[PDB]
DNA sequence: TCTGACACGTGCCTGGAGACTAGGGAGTAATCCCCTTGGCGGTTAAAACGCGGGGGACAGCGCGTACGTGCGTTTAAGCGGTGCTAGAGCTGTCTACGACCAATTGAGCGGCCTGCAGCACGTGACCC
DNA sequence: GGGTCACGTGCTGCAGGCCGCTCAATTGGTCGTAGACAGCTCTAGCACCGCTTAAACGCACGTACGCGCTGTCCCCCGCGTTTTAACCGCCAAGGGGATTACTCCCTAGTCTCCAGGCACGTGTCAGA
């Protein structure tokens, strides 16, 4: 991780790639490549979730913020389309035809 | 006999604190910024938020 | 008038709209048909409650759209059935 | 001898009390219908009533 | 028995409202209960099967998660 | 085991003044686990399809491209590529 | 009357209802967008065509049902859009 | 270019009839062509990606089968 | 296969289980149990498909017969609900509302 | 490798007076591979969930119950149980 | 009578079957702790029940267009035939990396203790 | 003696520091396979040409369906009142799961041998 410049671990990633019968062999680059990917995706979600917290004057992230951050982003929403989030809530969507 | 006067005094002092504490919680509820807090605010913070709000 | 207010209110909040106690009993009522004398963790029940409401809400949304397509305001079982059939149920 | 250290802690407790006292004076002086000699409980009580009144008035102007 | 009635008409109305429903016919309540019953049976049956396979008597959240996961539904926060 | 340490460090890097709830953290851990399974599964399948016994950055890259949507796929690949080049160089 | 006989005939038979050369050109027309100078196996292209026709048949069935729910016989894009939305498309 | 127009109105009629459609509005032909083009594009992109990963120039049936399979659509008869 | 009273190969099933990255180890009885299941399911389809061929006055089974057998049988239809069958065709379903 | 020999033999034992077309046989071969993967996949997951390194008839029997519908599962499970019983007895 | 499929006959190799050995994993047994389950009492909110009015849904009627259907004319697809190359497939050879095994070191985490800060309580001083 | 304010004490929680233990990262060495590279051959796919038939395209006419408009009745919605359950708080007991330790068996790996399976070819039968 230190040489890779990552916050996320590599050694455990390597362990997890060779474990679970994914392959007979794993290359040195694979654990590293993946660790970078996992960190990247994590950072993007945290950035959006933090914004959702700020919009509501919060300094702390909660499941509601995570839900809002994801559903407002079509790439994440598709990626996590089949995912249910505890206490995430729902978006305040009302059909125009129902309005007076 | 007169020992009761000191016991009464400490109870009066607590009653004063309880009255102030009850008012502090009520005061906090009237400041919109307090709505963003989950934990109960400290006495000093509530008073500061009230003046900042006004 | 009230219905729109209720929709906004319930969509805004995150808590369950169902009652927990009859839900817990219902889980055992059903589970007992598969196996008797079962024990359950409360976290398992809570997980079910979240899934159940999310499931029904999605169906309600589709049901509402079906009624709208037919240019109607009220929802009926026929609208639910169309959505369910299209969704493979 | 270490009892002397408690004095610094006593000062810290005093500092907290003094911050409260300063805010009481500011809180009371920031209200309409200002009056002298209000006690700490009265200042808070009048602050509560003011904020309820302020909230009521701004709410009264709408809906 | 009869715990499904424990979810009352007002509860159904609240759920429908969350789903954006403005107007509800009187036949919805029975239809909704039938639908939920099927959903619960499917998830519970799988969760119980997982519990039995492990030779356990206590059902855990993970049995529910596995039951949902194989049904194309994952749940974050519960494990 | 958990990623809470790493998630928090990243959160601090992005949002130095923002904390995170335990429930939100549990959700983030489930997210990471989900992504791992998706990529590791696909990388294995790619190796299977191509009659390979090993996993390299190529299998991971292709799995990332297949799994992620347009913008995420491009950026995730870039991050993986640099990390391997940088780690390999060091 | 004509439509029903046509439906029966096409449901009875198993042949492809799309001409092959137009289909082959369409596949190459698309594939070139991803990479130029590609070569294709004929069996691969036919596999695509069978999947495509099966897809459209499913779309048409649901589209027709949506029109029927609306008490109409003629199918419109509006009906397709509802069916596609319900199925998550 | 423009081979989507190669799917003639009669071709649409035949397909719609196979799907049990009795009557067709004039706007269906264009809507159907738009949808089909998008559907096919997604399938091909996956098949081409497989071909590219293997560093091949020729797309094979298995690239298509894998593409369809990963999308949820399992095909029998082509392997 | 002879010992188990099965037509299906036991060795092949064992080899596939042993070398398919399903696990580190496979029990000796597992291939036998599975081979029996696969044979049974195969027989169910063949019995119905043979009937479908007979109903069309055919002495040979074609993809259409498989399609007819599968989609009429609810258990098979659910099992193969998303399966596409080459030259399978479609079932002759017409909505009554469309009829004169 | 293929299953055409076994599929044909079973058909003859059920319907002696009919055969299988080339296309129909290709479909049956595709079917067998699909079913094998489904059961083996679930049996693998069961072993994973319970932290076991060995797949036995128990994991397969459970996988069969999870995958197949009630009536079909009962018959499929009975055949599997009998085959093992007969096999170990012979 | 011919074409395709099925049955019969022939040949070669791989995989399966059978046999033997060892270590690790699985299975079994015993002990301990926590959570779940079960029970009781009280308070508040929700649910249930009843009444009245309006809007929505349904039914009926009328009109016009687009679509459907048929006929004639024009074009492309499909079928059959011909020719050539690149890529794919197969075989053989060589190297580096990873795996496996062993040995060290540093940093971080967890647990415990200390220091600082905060909350609540008691006493003294001031005012009436 | 009562109430408020000011001052000091006691207890608890959070943050920081220290101690102990573990894992990962780092370092070093050996061996083999898989992957990569090189060379050679063949097929399938791609490209090109010609002819015929069926389909597509274009044009014309009429009808049914869809759309728009109007009227009536019933159900649902909204509010108020009453009753019950849900929810909250507190207390107790038992079982299952969790944790630790020990023993036995099976599969995998290794080794050996044969037939059936798989592929190919020929002849006859069934269907065309």
């Amino acid at each position: 991780s230190s040489r890779a410049g990552l916050q996320f671990p590599v050694g455990r990633v390597h362990r997890l790639l060779r474990k679970g019968n994914y392959s007979e062999r794993v290359g040195a680059g694979a654990p590293v490549y993946l660790a970078a990917v996992l960190e990247y995706l994590t950072a993007e979600i945290l950035e959006l979730a933090g914004n959702a917290a700020r919009d509501n004057k919060k300094t702390r992230i909660i499941p509601r913020h995570l839900q809002l951050a994801i559903r407002n982003d079509e790439e994440l929403n598709k990626l996590l389309g089949r995912v249910t989030i505890a206490q995430g809530g729902v978006l305040p969507n009302i059909q125009a035809v129902l309005l007076p | 006999r007169i020992k009761n006067a000191r016991e009464a005094h400490s109870q009066i002092e607590k009653r004063r604190r309880d009255k102030m504490n009850s008012f502090i919680d009520e005061l906090a509820s009237l400041v919109p910024t307090c709505n963003a807090m989950s934990r109960k605010l400290d006495k000093l913070t509530v008073l500061r938020m009230a003046v900042q709000h006004m | 008038t009230v219905a729109l207010r209720e929709i906004r209110r319930y969509q805004k909040s995150t808590e369950l709209l169902i009652r927990k106690l009859p839900f817990q009993r219902l889980v055992r009522e059903i589970a007992q048909d598969f196996k008797t004398d079962l024990r359950f963790q409360s976290s398992a029940v809570m997980a079910l409650q979240e899934a159940c409401e999310a499931y029904l809400v999605g169906l309600f949304e589709d049901t509402n759209l079906c009624a709208i397509h037919a240019k109607r305001v009220t929802i009926m079982p026929k609208d639910i059935q169309l959505a369910r059939r299209i969704r493979g149920e | 001898k270490d009892k002397a250290k408690r004095v610094s802690r006593n000062k810290s407790e005093k500092k907290r009390r003094d911050q409260f006292n300063v805010l009481i004076k500011e809180l009371g002086s920031m209200l309409p219908g200002n009056a002298r000699k209000m006690d700490k409980s009265t200042v808070l009580q009048k602050s509560i009533d003011f904020l309820r009144k302020h909230k009521e008035t701004t709410a009264q102007s709408d809906a | 028995r009869d715990n499904i009635q424990g979810i009352t008409k007002p509860a159904i109305r609240r759920l429908a409202r969350r789903g954006g429903v403005k107007r509800i016919s009187g036949l919805i309540y029975e239809e909704t209960r039938g639908v939920l019953k099927v959903f619960l049976e499917n998830v519970i049956r799988d969760a119980v099967t997982y519990t039995e396979h492990a030779k356990r008597k206590t059902v855990t959240a993970m049995d529910v998660v596995y039951a949902l996961k194989r049904q194309g539904r994952t749940l974050y926060g519960f494990g | 085991e958990s990623y809470s340490i790493y998630v928090y460090k990243v959160l601090k890097q992005v949002h130095p003044d923002t904390g995170i709830s335990s429930k939100a953290m549990g959700i983030m851990n489930s997210f990471v686990n989900d992504i791992f399974e998706r990529i590791a599964g696909e990388a294995s399948r790619l190796a299977h399809y191509n009659k390979r016994s090993t996993i390299t950055s190529r299998e991971i890259q292709t799995a990332v491209r297949l799994l992620l949507p347009g913008e995420l796929a491009k950026h995730a690949v870039s991050e993986g590529t640099k990390a391997v080049t940088k780690y390999t160089s060091a």
